[PDB]
């Protein structure tokens, strides 16, 4: 009976869709982060250095380096957010077998 | 640096895998392990360029005349042109140019979507009152700069030769413009918004007659009924005439083709370059990449095709071709390190081992520095992963064994 | 790769080592998790499946087709993007992304990479396998 | 400035019947942005087979729009005479962001000839016509729908063939039935198909001629033509207006059968378009010869987040409007037309404002008197007017003097002579324009270091 | 030369432009509903 | 409500998407949690 | 708004979206901490009944 219950009732098989997902956002993260401006006049680096002079292309670099070190502090807070409770999952599948 | 100071040893961490890693940790003994450390970077192997080519953009408008007052800006927009400023500058006795969220020397060398050149007579006496920080009449209701384009302004005497431009009798401005509501009670100032016209302009002649003249509309009801107000003012002209030149510009309403005239090398043809990691500059658009022949997509007329993430993937020519757009991709580094040997391995993870004892190609990437044992291990210190792992001889190279 | 960036990067302090060293950390927390989760599941003494195994028991579902007819069919069904660990860098190349947004082939464009894990799939069907033959005794 | 042509030489205009009672039709055709409709194209780049948010101007869903329609005029078998129109050049409407157009919606239907609702007729495409500007009011007789100063005309012309578009100054012509003149009604253009829809040579001034006969044409600073293909397809036309100019959108040279409007146009109109109206237009027709024409519907545009989905070839066919509905925000927010079912969290429904309040000091005038009576202070010696609890006007204070700087610093110069503050310190002294720079912030001369400083 | 400090919230907001007003734009006359307000320079929305 | 401020918002990408999402995860968890917490404390048998 | 123009009335407001984005990034780092701590809790529950 359970040959054909791998589908939408089977809320086992979702959790490991659900685990696939996971891993899926958190790369999805640093994937579409990188096309913020964070209040810069462009993503690019390069368009900044190609209009601005440094006292102004400083400020607008600058908006992009907080804003991707903060995306990059925020995946690795989730990395080891992650990291641990699978950790702890590990011990309990250990349990179980 | 030794107790003494001296620095007796150091790592160039630029150097290879290694020492990056040595540096990453900031020590000279690092434990064993397996680490990531910065990718192989692709350089450029040359550039790209397309630019607009053709009609130099038209500045003889604004040498031919009598210039408009400043409440009457006239306007030249530029697009698909090649521009020169100095071409323009040049025939002027500029006394202040000074640019605002833009370099000076972009200026002049970058690509715009466009290019709006508002002209006017404005006397030099004034010219404070064109900061963005005035609050004076010129800036509250004849002319004010955009504050989301970058601007230039340029304050520029006409020579005496320029004998095309003529002087208008006096040098004239709006003082006040403002709306009397129905009630006749209240009285709301009319400001001017950034690039637009006074609402008074309709009221106000094209030359104030005299200091002080007060001029008044009634409005209709669409026009929210009451009276629309204004009193102008006047400056003595000068021996030669002073004008004002805003310069506004946008970078991505649409392909960048208001640009410099470029001598094109046809070096720089992306045809020629297919398959290389290139520095492209297209219509103002930049960037690194690899240039594919391949199936149009997108609309054609739209020239460049993005992804969902913002990047250009894709760009239609105008040597007709349409070409993907792949970023210079880097090469993974892992590095395999063994602190009780001193000896290292690197893996390219992912990578086949055609873009690198040779390379070996493993399941994980291609290694060099390890050389492949057909050996077993159970007790591995240095997994690569799938079931590899790197094992020092012990010094030799490592060999590549494979977890029982 | 903007030296006027890293050299802004730079007054953060050494930002980059602690992103390496935390995420370094972590991926080796997952070798180990592994590593000691297979030591456990690992029989000491086990029979051979053997087509047959089970009896009037049909067992065909768990015996080794090598993974399991039902341990296909589980990953056959998970949708799971395929990283490439042998040549997803020239797959991105060749072919480009399979679809948009492709988090397999922005890795060589965005800067991250995705590690294989610490056992490959032989491996781990030979634990479950051996695992299945050590139940009934 | 551009010629255009001659003046119209005749002394008088064609009688205008406006009964708008027959032009009050309901045939609803409201914008379905699942349908893509009324959708300009983002300018300045394609994207291929992906689904993302964009914001951009854009029609709201469901928005029924202003509709429009022409008519055939009055005719007693081969001799047409009055012209028929709806209530429109008096109908001004405010322009705000711009708007699109369906144009030809109901072609190949059959509809009604609106002057004779008992007649039927096949339905054929028919251009709109649009009279934008600046300034409105009235004309000599009081009433509205007159244009001042430089007016943006979009008239189509050669029978549908041509988009004429010109900005040039409207003067009213004093002849009969004229706007200056006697027993006027509304202006209207028409063209008489018996001789200006010829097989062969269309007449590419018919509508321009007739628009001459209400009105003179003069400084007009330009006059642009755009060609048309003959159809019958449904298609959009859009106008927006930004600081390079007004730009016309059609949906015909790029994406003709889509329905994505692409820009084919900029005018150098660069005061800021205020007002708009349709101008009527009516077909002298033979009353055996009329024609049901397809009414054309006006949808206005405003900064709204889309979410599009764009096929392989790059056109959007399909829309989601993010703020129509809580649904419609939830399939943004996913940035998916495919989200998976439960329940959601999504913006709350806003309680808006439905008037205001307001309590402000008043009374006694602040007094800017010890400034004008004797002689100033030296700048270390400044003196000191404090103002608590009053009125102030520094346009009092201004005007009697000779601004030659007047600066601010963390206030905006609208905000100094507008916002209520605890006090407004007034500091006064005599002080040399020629060291007017010492006053600087970033000054390290003597006034700034020994004598006066700002907060 | 004249200088012009202002501050914004030692006190009432007394120093405001003069404002003729109308009779609408009283609390009292708008209780429970959502308004916008300006009060001695104090502004926001809500409901009185 | 302010429009721009909306319009600065949006130069952080889809920031909002994520806090909405991420907070959706974390109340699906709790219901999950719940139902099956409740499922297993739930008898199959019982004395009234 | 009220007080300053664009170009300065920029950074204020900019001033505050950073400390909102931050502060409701803090807020849902939280709230997944705690729904994760409760859902193991709650397996504990599970195994104590
Ligand atoms: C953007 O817009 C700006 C402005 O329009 C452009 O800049 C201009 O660029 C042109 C070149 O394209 C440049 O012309 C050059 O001028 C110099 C100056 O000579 C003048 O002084 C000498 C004094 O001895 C006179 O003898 C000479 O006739 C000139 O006199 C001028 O003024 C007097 C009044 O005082 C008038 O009576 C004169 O008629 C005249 O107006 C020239 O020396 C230079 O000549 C060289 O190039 C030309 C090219 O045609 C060539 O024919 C000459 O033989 C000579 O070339 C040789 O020498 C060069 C090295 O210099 C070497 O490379 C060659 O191989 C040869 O061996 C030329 O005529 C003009 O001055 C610039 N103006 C400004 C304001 O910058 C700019 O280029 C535009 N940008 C783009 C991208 O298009
Ligand atoms: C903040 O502080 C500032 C400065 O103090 C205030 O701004 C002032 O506001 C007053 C109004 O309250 C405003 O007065 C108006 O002036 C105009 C200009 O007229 C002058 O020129 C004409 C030319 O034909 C002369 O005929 C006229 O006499 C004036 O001449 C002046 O100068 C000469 C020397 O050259 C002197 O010899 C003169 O004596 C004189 O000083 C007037 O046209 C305007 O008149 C209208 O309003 C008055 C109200 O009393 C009414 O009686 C008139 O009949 C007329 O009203 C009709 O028309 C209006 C439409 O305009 C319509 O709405 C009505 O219904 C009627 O149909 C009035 O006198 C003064 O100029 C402003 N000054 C500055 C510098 O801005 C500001 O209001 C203060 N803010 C607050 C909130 O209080
Ligand atoms: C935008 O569009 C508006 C609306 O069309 C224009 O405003 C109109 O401006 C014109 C003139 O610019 C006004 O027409 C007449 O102007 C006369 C000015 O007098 C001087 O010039 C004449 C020229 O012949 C000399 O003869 C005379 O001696 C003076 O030297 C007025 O005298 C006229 O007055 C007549 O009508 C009034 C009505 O009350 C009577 O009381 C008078 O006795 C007399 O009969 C007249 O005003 C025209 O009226 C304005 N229209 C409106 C609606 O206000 C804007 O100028 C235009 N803006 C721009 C920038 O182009
Ligand atoms: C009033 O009546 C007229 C006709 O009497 C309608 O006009 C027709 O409208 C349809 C739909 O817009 C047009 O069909 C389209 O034709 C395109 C090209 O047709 C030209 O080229 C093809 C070969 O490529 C020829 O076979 C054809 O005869 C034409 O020469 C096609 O490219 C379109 O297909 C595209 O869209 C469809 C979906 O609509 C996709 O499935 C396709 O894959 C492709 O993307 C489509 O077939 C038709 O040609 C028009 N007729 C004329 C004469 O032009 C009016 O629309 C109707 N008016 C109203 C208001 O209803
Ligand atoms: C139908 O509408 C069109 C608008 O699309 C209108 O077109 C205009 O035609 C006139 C001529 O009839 C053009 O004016 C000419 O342009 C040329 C350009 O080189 C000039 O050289 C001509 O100058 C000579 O003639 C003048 C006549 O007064 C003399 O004054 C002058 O000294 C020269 O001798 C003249 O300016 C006009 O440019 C076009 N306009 C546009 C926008 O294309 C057409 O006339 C209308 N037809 C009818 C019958 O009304
Ligand atoms: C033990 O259990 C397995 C299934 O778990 C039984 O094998 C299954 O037998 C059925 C026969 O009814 C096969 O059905 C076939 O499926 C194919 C699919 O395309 C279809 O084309 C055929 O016409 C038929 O319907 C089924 O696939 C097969 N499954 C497997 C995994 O082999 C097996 O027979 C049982 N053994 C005993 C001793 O009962
Ligand atoms: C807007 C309007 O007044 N419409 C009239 C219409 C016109 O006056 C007429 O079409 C001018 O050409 O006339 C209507 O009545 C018609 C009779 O006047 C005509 O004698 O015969 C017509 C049928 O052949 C019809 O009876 C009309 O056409 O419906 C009345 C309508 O309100
Ligand atoms: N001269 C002329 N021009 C026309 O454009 C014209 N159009 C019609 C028909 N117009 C219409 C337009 C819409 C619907 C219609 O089916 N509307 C839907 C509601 C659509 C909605 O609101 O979502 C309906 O059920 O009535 C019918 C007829 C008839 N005579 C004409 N005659
Ligand atoms: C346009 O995008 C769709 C995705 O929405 C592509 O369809 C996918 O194609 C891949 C090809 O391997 C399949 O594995 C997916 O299962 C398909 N997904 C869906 C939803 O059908 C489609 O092929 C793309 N079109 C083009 C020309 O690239
Ligand atoms: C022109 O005609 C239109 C349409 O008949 C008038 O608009 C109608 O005005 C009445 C007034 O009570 C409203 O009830 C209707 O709902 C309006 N119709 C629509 C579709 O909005 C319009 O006001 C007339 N304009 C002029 C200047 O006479
Ligand atoms: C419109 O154009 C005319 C001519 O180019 C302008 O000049 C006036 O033309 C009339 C023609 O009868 C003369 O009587 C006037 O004396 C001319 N005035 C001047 C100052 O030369 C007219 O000014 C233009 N109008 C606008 C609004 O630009
Ligand atoms: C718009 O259409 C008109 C009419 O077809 C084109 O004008 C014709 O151009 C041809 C070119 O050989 C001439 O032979 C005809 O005599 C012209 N006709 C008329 C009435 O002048 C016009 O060029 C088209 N415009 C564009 C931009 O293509
Ligand atoms: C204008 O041209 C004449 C021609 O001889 C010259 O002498 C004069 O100096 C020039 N003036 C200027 C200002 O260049
Ligand atoms: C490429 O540039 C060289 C430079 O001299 C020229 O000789 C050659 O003809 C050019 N080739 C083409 C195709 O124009
Ligand atoms: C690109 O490919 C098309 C067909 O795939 C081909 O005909 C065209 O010539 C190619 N262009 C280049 C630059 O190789
Ligand atoms: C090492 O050599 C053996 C030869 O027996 C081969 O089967 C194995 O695949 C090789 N490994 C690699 C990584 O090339
Ligand atoms: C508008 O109407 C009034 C009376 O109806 C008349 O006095 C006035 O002159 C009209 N305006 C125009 C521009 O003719
Ligand atoms: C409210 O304002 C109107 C405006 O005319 C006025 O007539 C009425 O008397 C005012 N009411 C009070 C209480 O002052």
């Amino acid at each position: 009976a359970m040959q054909t219950g791998f589908t939408t009732t089977n809320e086992a098989f979702q959790k490991v869709q659900d685990a696939v997902n996971n891993n899926a956002q958190a790369l999805s993260k640093l994937a579409s982060e990188l096309s913020n401006t964070f209040g810069a006049i462009s993503a690019s680096i390069g368009d900044i250095i190609q209009r601005l002079d440094p006292p102004e292309q400083d400020a607008q670099i600058d908006r992009l380096i907080n804003g991707r070190l903060t995306t990059l502090n925020a995946f690795v807070a989730q990395q080891l957010v992650r990291s641990e409770s699978a950790a702890l999952s590990a011990q309990l599948a250990k349990d179980k077998v | 640096f030794s107790v003494d100071g001296y620095i007796r040893r150091a790592i160039d961490c630029g150097f290879n895998d290694l020492s990056q890693l040595h540096c990453s940790y900031e020590s000279f003994d690092v434990e064993s392990g397996v680490y990531s450390v910065s990718s192989f970077e692709a350089k450029p192997s040359g550039s790209v360029v397309e630019q607009a080519e053709g009609v130099e953009c038209d500045f003889s408008p604004l040498l031919s005349g009598t210039p408009p007052q400043v409440y009457n800006f006239k306007r030249l927009v530029f697009t698909n042109c090649n521009y020169n400023l100095t071409k323009l500058l040049s025939l002027f006795s500029v006394n202040d140019f000074t640019c605002s969220q833009i370099s000076p020397a972009a200026i002049a060398s970058n690509c715009y979507s466009s290019l709006i050149l508002d002209y006017f007579s404005y006397p030099l006496s004034m010219k404070s009152d064109l900061s963005v920080s005035s609050a004076g009449p010129i800036s509250q209701f004849n002319y004010k700069q955009s504050f989301s384009n970058p601007t230039c302004l340029i304050l520029a005497t006409v020579p005496h030769n320029l004998t095309t431009i003529t002087k208008p009798l006096k040098y004239s401005y709006i003082n006040k413009c403002s709306r009397l509501l129905s009630d006749d009670r209240t009285e709301v100032p009319q400001l001017v918004n950034a690039n637009q016209y006074s609402p008074c302009v309709s009221i106000v002649p094209s030359t104030v007659w005299e200091d002080g003249d007060y001029y008044r509309k009634q409005l209709s009801p669409l026009e929210g009924g009451g009276w629309l107000v204004a009193s102008g003012s006047t400056v003595a002209m000068t021996e030669q005439l002073q004008m004002g030149f805003g310069i506004t510009v946008q970078y991505g309403t649409d392909t960048n083709s208001v640009c410099p005239k470029l001598e094109f090398a046809n070096d720089t043809k992306i045809a020629s370059q297919l398959g290389n990691c290139v520095e492209y500059s297209l219509y103002g658009v930049s960037g690194r990449g690899v240039f594919q022949n391949c199936t149009a997509v997108g609309v054609r007329q739209q020239r460049f095709v993005y992804d969902a993430y913002q990047n250009l993937v894709g760009y239609y020519s105008d040597d007709g071709n349409y070409y993907c757009l792949r970023a210079c991709v880097s090469v993974p580094v892992s590095v395999i390190y063994d602190k009780e040997t001193k000896t290292h391995a690197t893996l390219f993870g992912s990578v086949a081992c055609e873009h690198i004892y040779g390379p070996l190609q493993t399941p994980v990437g291609c290694v060099l520095g390890l050389v492949n044992s057909s050996l077993f291990v159970e007790d591995c210190k240095l997994p690569l992963g799938q079931s590899l792992c790197a094992l020092p001889d012990t010094p030799g190279e490592m060999r590549l064994a494979s977890i029982a | 790769g903007f030296q006027k960036c890293e050299q802004l990067l730079r007054e953060y302090g050494q930002f980059c080592s602690k992103i390496n060293q935390a995420l370094h950390g972590a991926n080796l927390r997952q070798d180990d998790s592994v590593r000691n989760l297979f030591a456990s599941v690992k029989s000491s003494q086990s029979s051979p499946i053997i087509p047959g195994f089970g009896g009037d028991f049909n067992l065909t579902l768990l015996e080794p087709v090598a993974r399991s007819a039902i341990e296909d069919l589980l990953f056959d069904k998970v949708t799971i993007a395929d990283p490439g660990y042998m040549q997803g860098y020239d797959d991105c190349m060749q072919q480009g992304p399979a679809s948009a947004r492709d988090l397999i082939c922005a890795q060589y464009v965005a800067g991250y990479k995705v590690l294989p894990p610490l056992m490959d799939v032989n491996m781990e069907a030979a634990y479950t396998s051996s695992l299945l033959g050590s139940i009934a005794g | 400035t551009v010629d255009v042509g001659p003046d119209s030489v005749k002394s008088a205009c064609i009688e205008v019947d406006i009964q708008q009672t027959f032009f009050d039709k309901t045939w609803p055709r409201p914008i379905d942005v699942s349908k893509a409709d009324g959708i300009i194209y983002p300018q300045g780049r394609t994207y291929s087979n992906i689904t993302i948010t964009y914001q951009g101007l854009f029609p709201y869903q469901g928005d029924h729009g202003d509709m429009y329609v022409y008519s055939a005029g009055h005719a007693t078998g081969t001799t047409p005479q009055k012209l028929f129109v709806a209530n429109y050049s008096q109908d001004v409407k405010q322009f705000a962001n711009g708007f699109v157009v369906r144009i030809g919606a109901a072609a190949n239907s059959t509809g009604t000839v609106i002057i004779s609702p008992s007649t039927s007729a096949t339905i054929r495409k028919i251009y709109p016509a649009f009279m934008l500007g600046s300034s409105v009011g009235n004309f000599s007789d009081g009433k509205m729908g007159r244009f001042f100063n430089h007016t943006l005309v979009l008239l189509p012309d050669g029978c549908g063939t041509l988009l004429r578009a010109f900005y040039c100054i409207l003067e009213p012509r004093s002849g009969n039935h004229c706007p200056a003149g006697n027993s006027y009604t509304s202006f209207a253009t028409y063209h008489t198909p018996a001789t200006d829809c010829s097989d062969g040579n269309y007449n590419r001034n018919a509508s321009l001629n007739s628009f001459k006969e209400y009105f003179n044409l003069r400084n007009c600073t330009f006059m642009y033509t755009y060609n048309i293909t003959e159809d019958e397809i449904l298609e959009w036309f859009g106008i927006t207006q930004t600081a390079q100019g007004v730009h016309l959108f059609s949906s015909r040279y790029v994406d003709l059968y889509g329905g994505n409007m692409f820009q084919f146009a900029t005018l150098p109109v660069y005061d800021t378009i205020k007002y708009y109206s349709i101008i009527p237009h009516s077909i002298r027709s033979i009353q055996s010869d009329r024609k049901a024409w397809a009414a054309f519907y006006v949808y206005k545009l405003q900064p709204l987040t889309f979410l599009l989905d764009f096929s392989v070839d790059g056109y959007i066919r399909r829309a989601i409007d993010c703020g129509f509905n809580d649904l419609s925000q939830l399939h943004c927010s996913y940035e998916s037309f495919d989200v998976e079912s439960g329940v959601y969290s999504v913006s709350s429904f806003e309680a808006k404002p439905s008037g205001s309040v307001v309590e402000q000091a008043e009374g006694v005038e602040c007094d800017f008197s010890p400034l004008l009576s004797g002689t100033p202070p030296q700048v270390y010696n400044f003196k000191r007017l404090v103002f608590t609890n009053c009125n102030y006007n520094l346009t009092k204070l201004l005007s009697l003097f000779s601004v030659n700087d007047f600066t601010c610093s963390q206030i905006s110069p609208a905000a100094i002579a507008s916002n209520c503050y605890s006090s407004l310190i007034l500091d006064y002294f005599s002080y040399p324009l020629s060291m007017k720079s010492d006053l600087s912030v970033s000054s390290a001369g003597p006034i700034s270091q020994f004598n006066y400083k700002q907060s």
